[PDB]
DNA sequence: TCAGGATGTATATATCTGACACGTGCCTGGAGACTAGGGAGTAATCCCCTTGGCGGTTAAAACGCGGGGGACAGCGCGTACGTGCGTTTAAGCGGTGCTAGAGCTGTCTACGACCAATTGAGCGGCCTCGGCACCGGGATTCTCGA
DNA sequence: TCGAGAATCCCGGTGCCGAGGCCGCTCAATTGGTCGTAGACAGCTCTAGCACCGCTTAAACGCACGTACGCGCTGTCCCCCGCGTTTTAACCGCCAAGGGGATTACTCCCTAGTCTCCAGGCACGTGTCAGATATATACATCCTGA
């Protein structure tokens, strides 16, 4: 029935239209096509999936398991990322 | 022997209250008792206990002090409140103004009860976006109101309205949620000014963890902020059995109650109206199944012997297994409910031993869930086995809360379980029409003995309540039970508190408290399947006994596989092996 | 005899010692020199004043007395040069200075 | 008679609101489970402190805005206003990712 | 328990600059990374500048060719000005 | 004759087939003579220090050429222009 | 000893070389402005590179640059080459 | 007491002793370790191997005894991941591999 | 006068693996340039991973976590099986 | 569909050539022995993150729904280089001389390194207060149509 | 070619909370006093870069057609925009316990220096073999044509 959790919104789509929506509006876009979202969608799960890689690459290596700040902040600062303000 | 010490306290801070605007002596300084109850009071009359109450917390006005009024669910706290705001309102002629904070689920109650008993008071609420609030807002920022309804989210929402005016009496709800010391709302309320004088209201006195402390013992009143601070630990040392608990510090207990006296107020219903009928208050124990069995434990070998798991496998894999539902792919690939899936939980074994008894002699129980997914699958089978019922849960919305009772209510309906989880209703879901409870698992605190108990035992069920406590052998959830129950009985000073904070009997705090000081010491004493004796308990009587025999009869000719679904054996050790 | 910092004697703020050590155990060379340190230390009061004082010039015109963030990415992007240092790098709470093409416009 | 707006004025209206404000756009609780799905893949029950949550929601933020701009140029190049997936992955086909 | 932080220099290289304007806390940790990050440009860069000479010893020569390599443009004149002056007059005292 | 077009795949097939040095070198040392000469004066370039430039000068120029290749035919233009070899190293990052 | 001055010494890539070098990189149709712009961005590339090498040339105090130097200011420019050291 | 290199000891052919030194004087760890040289050695082992056994496959594709730099280019951007790896740096003397355009070439 | 590369060890690794394919000098000079840049990428990005945790020595844990994190794809699990066999076949030496 | 057209395949030979096998000197890896310091382990204290739930409040998000305009094939027309083609011609190459400076070796100090006393400088806590944020409400301001 | 209407900025009033001073602590900076040692000059080698100088020949170039195609122009719808209305889940707060990062502090153990003799690799020479310029040959392949 409707007991498993197979059946549901999936997390890919948590980011939203409008979302996506505003967040091009910022870059300076004005008319948007429809497969904008699904393709974004693809490139955000690949580029989080590389820099979440290389954090918990760190991570692991100082064998704790919590994934702080300065971490994500090596992760950017190797791939030329770098980000100011945290680290 | 601190309570002089503390009475010097209270010499020294005592003219903050009213200067600022024999330990019964320092609240006895002042001579005045006045029985009589207000006369612009409309719509019925006080009770006894009501009036004696009543007559308590004015006595406290007198000295003008702060005051509590502990005392049980179902007393009529409402009642003796307003009422103590129209007697306030008519002969002491302060007549206000004053602030109530009450539960949005209780506000259409308190609400109704404050038009009948007070016509002549008027009130503000606050409810229906900010535009509807809007309003009545600017109808408060003239200044014009005496009483006035608000919930917590409106404290901090509302912290401009209530900032911008400065209160005299103010009266709250729900002490228990408000009882936080860290919590947002209550640092917002100490940076609230202040009004005059407060008044804490709770169903229930201080639970869980260890003596008041943060509520009364803190936040109620001006001198025990300064004075209790280092105390804490000092009267908490108590909580190395009889030298400690039992020699030394029972006058320390004594003083615990003996610096009460003026602060708490707390009475027994069965001491007043006492309609309850009786209860039964028992227990069952269960056994393991093949998920549950040392396949259980080799799972904690595996994983331990993600993470968080003693706390987090029992809830979810001593209940029912395969909750993950990762698993059930492996155990029932087919996706598929048949029968002899949701028999190889061990605790399920009892339940559907009951459940055609229940059908059978047709009563209708009441069911506390939590881990909603038990709630689910419970809910499929519970479509598997072909009885009707009703749900409940958080996402309920309250059109389902508020509808959903008059079709339970309904003496020819045919549904018998009640869905339910522990925390949902906040004690307003008014269910007097089911004799029967069962939990599978134990909360953390006394909140499912005094709220899905008292579902039951409140006033409009003349039957017998039976109740039937699952538990698995051999298993940390045990020592969770015994830890909660028994660890938790501490309270029973309180709940003896209760006793002798009311009329108080001489002989009840020495004598008929040593009587309970028996339950204090069968402690360790009480720390030491049956087809007829679980059959017998929930037998109320002997034509009982002759239909349960007769469906012993029923069953006895034809063979009700095995009891339960067991280890037939690659599907069991090979679940949780490969994954690590 | 009297104890006076060098970081004072070049007349700097960013201090000579500290650099000085952080340098050494930073594992950069075997051996430091003597004036190394204190050339930093200049470089690093010219660039911080530099892009502080960009920083300066972008609250003023927002009639702002501190400076946010969003100062600090005018300051960055306005400049030429000082945006080809940082061009690689990102930023945070920034954002992204207003820009509109042309033809994208109407009329 | 209603009245509305001629369509792309709306267009100019927010742009402006969008890049006059610093405020964070995406809405923090999603892209956290998002974070968490996508970690749980590599290793198991990683803990994410927020200063963590919020680096890498505003680095991949700041990113994929520096796209979108990327893919506006791509598109005012090709002539149509409208971006497509074309010219989108051939911002990062140019840039060297893919 | 201690974290170290450049913070009070640049808050006196901004009362020396502009004395009525302020710095917040993001600003302050942003451009304490700043100068971390810069830091770490010119003296990682120096370090294998001196390492392709087969020079053991890093000094004023080796930081000045590599802020004159690091930062293209105009800018690095005036950093070359303000460096080579605290240096004399740091060996002038 | 051939028709027009296919002299181009011809040409392009003999090139990226072989691996020679395309540019031709003595033109290509006085272009860094002259270019040096602005700099510092009377510098000294030995042999393969002007092989060193030319062949990674050569390398990615060419490059550029097919980044603009692919904007030119998203642009469904198959001839290039300015606009997009310019917009190649705009979007690259350079200009 | 001499200096021969010889025109040309910037345009001096002719049209030919450089149509062969777009034909290496799979372009098919070329313009009659590309050359130009082509040798304005090789002209701005060359600056940079030959900037960062004439610089290590400069501070190892010598004379003559070596292609040594020209791979570490290609190396620091983003892009490393092989076969020539280092 | 007979000297035995510790390359041969770990089955290499890197050696270990000069990638141990060269690490240290490297100034990278003001201490190494012990089996941090060994460990290169057969990262370096393996990538030399692989790239150099792609060379070999080119090579013996193209009918030719000796490698030339071309194979060392057919042989990098063949792989995936090992362009992937090389894909930001660039080559001498190794040139394009063959490409035409879908729609580019006529029917 | 003594210049040091590596040649006799791909060399080597050249007869173990195609043992008749030969190699040109410029194909040795550029691979030796590969084994130098690689082995510079490893061990300068293993110096600031141990420089991050505040440790002073470099170990075969940051060497495999800088191996690990450097190369992206399937190409690091080789690396890593290679490497921990070599350093376990050499202490068990 | 077929003839003669301007480009690439395989087959002997030969032919410089530079990779490789073979053989010396010599600078650096390596084992053995002897001294010091870097990190892993156990163990209390306090702060932050988990994993299952509750109660509320809104701003955003979703779903229609008309409808405006831009992508999007086609159609012609005028350039615009593509492709030979004689005609110059400057790059490649081989072929000397001349010497500037890169490189190597040898001494000799100015200089960092390390260590022992000495102490202001920078960082945490405490406390205080302007500066940024939010709220009606009201004076333009560009945009939608006559 | 012009006039109303929703947006936007100008206004004070609260209002609240990080930013800044202020006080006190403690520990890296600072100041000498040896002391071993890169590197700074100083001189000598030679060798590779820089001059023509002449010969040889593919390479580039101005110029002639001649179709390829890029750009302007033009209908045709289909997709995205801007409202307008439900609806719903992020956002707070709350709860229940539990466990994961830190900072001193003895305690070992693994790799810095460190002096000693011994063998692996490379700069330098013989002395032989794969490949590119050099020749002649059906086939792979395309344009005109039908
Ligand atoms: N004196 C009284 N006369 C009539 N009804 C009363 C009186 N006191 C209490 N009640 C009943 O009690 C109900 C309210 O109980 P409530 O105040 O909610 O209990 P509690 O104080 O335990 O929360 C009312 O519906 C009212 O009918
Ligand atoms: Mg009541």
């Amino acid at each position: 029935a409707k007991r498993h959790r197979k059946v549901l919104r999936d997390n890919i789509q948590g980011i939203t239209k409008p979302a996506i929506r505003r967040l091009a509006r910022r870059g300076g876009v004005k008319r948007i096509s429809g497969l904008i979202y699904e393709e974004t969608r693809g490139v955000l799960k690949v580029f989080l999936e590389n820099v979440i890689r290389d954090a918990v690459t760190y991570t692991e290596h100082a064998k704790r398991k919590t994934v702080t700040a300065m971490d994500v902040v090596y992760a950017l600062k190797r791939q030329g990322r770098t980000l100011y303000g945290f680290g | 022997l601190l309570d002089q010490t503390k009475d010097t306290r209270i010499t020294h801070l005592l003219r903050q209250t009213n200067a600022f605007l024999d330990y019964y002596n320092v609240a006895h300084r002042i001579k005045e008792d006045i029985k009589k109850q207000p006369s612009i009071l409309v719509g019925g009359t006080l009770k006894d206990y009501q009036i004696k109450g009543l007559q308590w917390m004015v006595s406290l006005f007198n000295n003008h002090l702060n005051g509590i009024l502990a005392d049980e669910m179902g007393l009529g706290k409402t009642i003796q409140t307003i009422s103590l705001l129209t007697y306030l309102y008519e002969m002491k002629n302060i007549r206000g103004p004053y602030l109530v904070i009450v539960p949005l689920s209780t506000l259409s109650n308190w609400s109704s009860e404050f038009a009948k008993w007070a016509p002549t008071l008027r009130t503000i609420s606050f409810k229906g976006s900010p535009n509807e609030r809007k309003a009545k807002q600017a109808k408060i920022r003239a200044g014009e109101f005496d009483v006035v309804l608000t919930t917590f989210e409106y404290i901090i929402k509302e912290r401009a309205l209530l900032s911008k005016v400065k209160w005299v009496h103010m009266i709250i709800d729900e002490g228990h949620r408000m009882k936080n010391a860290q919590s947002k709302l209550s640092l917002t309320l100490n940076t609230h000014y202040h009004a005059d004088y407060r008044l804490i209201l709770t169903g229930t006195p201080l639970q869980n963890n260890l003596p008041e402390l943060w509520a009364l013992l803190n936040f109620v009143l001006p001198k025990i902020f300064n004075s209790v601070k280092s105390f804490d630990e000092w009267f908490n040392t108590p909580f190395d059995k009889i030298e400690l608990s039992e020699e030394e510090t029972l006058l320390v207990i004594r003083r615990l109650h003996k610096v009460l006296r003026p602060f708490l107020l707390r009475r027994l219903k069965k001491d007043v109206e006492k309609e309850l009928p009786d209860k039964v208050e028992k227990v069952v124990k269960c056994k393991m199944s093949a998920l549950q069995q040392i396949m259980y434990q080799q799972m904690l070998k595996y994983r331990r012997l993600g993470f968080n798991n003693q706390i987090m496998q029992l809830k979810k894999i001593c209940n029912h297994p395969f909750v993950f539902e990762e698993v059930e792919d492996q155990i029932n690939p087919t996706r598929e409910t048949n029968d002899d899936i949701w028999r190889v939980a061990g605790k399920f074994e009892l339940l559907d031993r009951i459940l055609p008894k229940l059908k059978a002699t047709g009563h209708r129980v009441l069911i506390f869930f939590q881990m909603t997914q038990i709630m689910d699958i419970m809910e499929d089978f519970l479509r598997y086995i072909n009885i009707k019922y009703l749900r409940l849960d958080g996402h309920t919305k309250s059109d389902e809360r508020s509808e959903l009772l008059r079709l339970f209510n309904a003496p020819d309906s045919e549904y018998l379980c009640f869905i339910l989880s522990t925390r949902a209703g906040g004690l307003g879901l008014n269910l007097q029409t089911a004799d029967t409870v069962i939990i599978f698992d134990t909360d953390w605190n006394p909140h499912q003995d005094l709220q899905a108990q008292d579902r039951a035992h409140r006033i409009g069920q003349k039957n017998e309540v039976r109740i039937l406590r699952l538990i698995t052998t051999n298993s940390v959830e045990e020592v969770i039970l015994e830890r909660a129950y028994k660890k938790l009985d501490i309270d029973g000073k309180v709940i003896q508190a209760g006793k002798f904070d009311n009329k108080s009997t001489s002989e009840e705090q020495e004598a008929l408290l040593r009587s309970l000081l028996d339950a204090e010491e069968e402690r360790r004493k009480k720390r030491e399947l049956k087809d007829s004796e679980i059959n017998e308990i929930l037998a109320r009587n002997d034509e009982e006994m002759a239909v349960l025999t007769r469906m012993d009869e029923d069953r006895s000719k034809k063979e009700e596989k095995s009891r339960l679904l067991e280890k037939k054996r690659e599907e069991s050790e090979s679940a949780a092996v490969y994954n690590g | 005899a009297k104890a006076k910092t060098r970081s004072s004697r070049a007349g700097l703020q960013f201090p000579v010692g500290r650099v000085h050590r952080l340098l050494r155990k930073g594992n950069y060379a075997e051996r430091v020199g003597a004036g190394a340190p204190v050339y930093l230390a200049a470089v690093l009061e010219y660039l911080t004043a530099e892009i502080l004082e960009l920083a300066g010039n972008a609250a003023r015109d927002n009639k702002k007395t501190r400076i946010i963030p969003r100062h600090l990415q005018l300051a960055v992007r306005n400049d030429e040069e000082l945006n080809k240092l940082l061009g690689r790098v990102t930023i945070a709470q920034g954002g992204v200075l207003p820009n509109i093409q042309s033809v994208l416009l109407p009329k | 008679k209603p009245h509305r707006y001629r369509p792309g004025t709306v267009a100019l209206r927010e742009i402006r609101r969008y890049q006059k404000s610093t405020e964070l756009l995406i809405r923090k609780l999603p892209f956290q489970r998002l974070v968490r799905e996508i970690a749980q893949d590599f290793k198991t029950d990683l803990r994410f402190q927020s200063s963590a949550v919020m680096a890498l929601q505003e680095a991949s933020e700041a990113y994929l805005v520096a796209l979108f701009e990327d893919t506006n140029l791509c598109a005012i190049h090709a002539k149509r206003v409208t971006i497509m997936p074309k010219d989108i992955q051939l911002a990062r086909r140019i840039r060297g990712e893919r | 328990t201690r974290k170290e932080s450049y913070a009070i220099y640049v808050y006196k290289v901004l009362k020396q600059v502009h004395p009525d304007t302020g710095i917040s806390s993001k600003a302050m940790s942003i451009m304490n990374s700043f100068v971390n990050d810069v830091f770490e440009r010119i003296a990682g860069e120096a370090s294998r500048l001196a390492h392709y000479n087969k020079r053991s010893t890093i000094t004023s020569r080796e930081i000045q060719t590599a802020v004159r390599l690091l930062l293209p443009g105009e800018l690095a004149k005036h950093a070359v000005s303000e460096g080579t002056k605290a240096v004399t007059k740091y060996t002038s005292a």
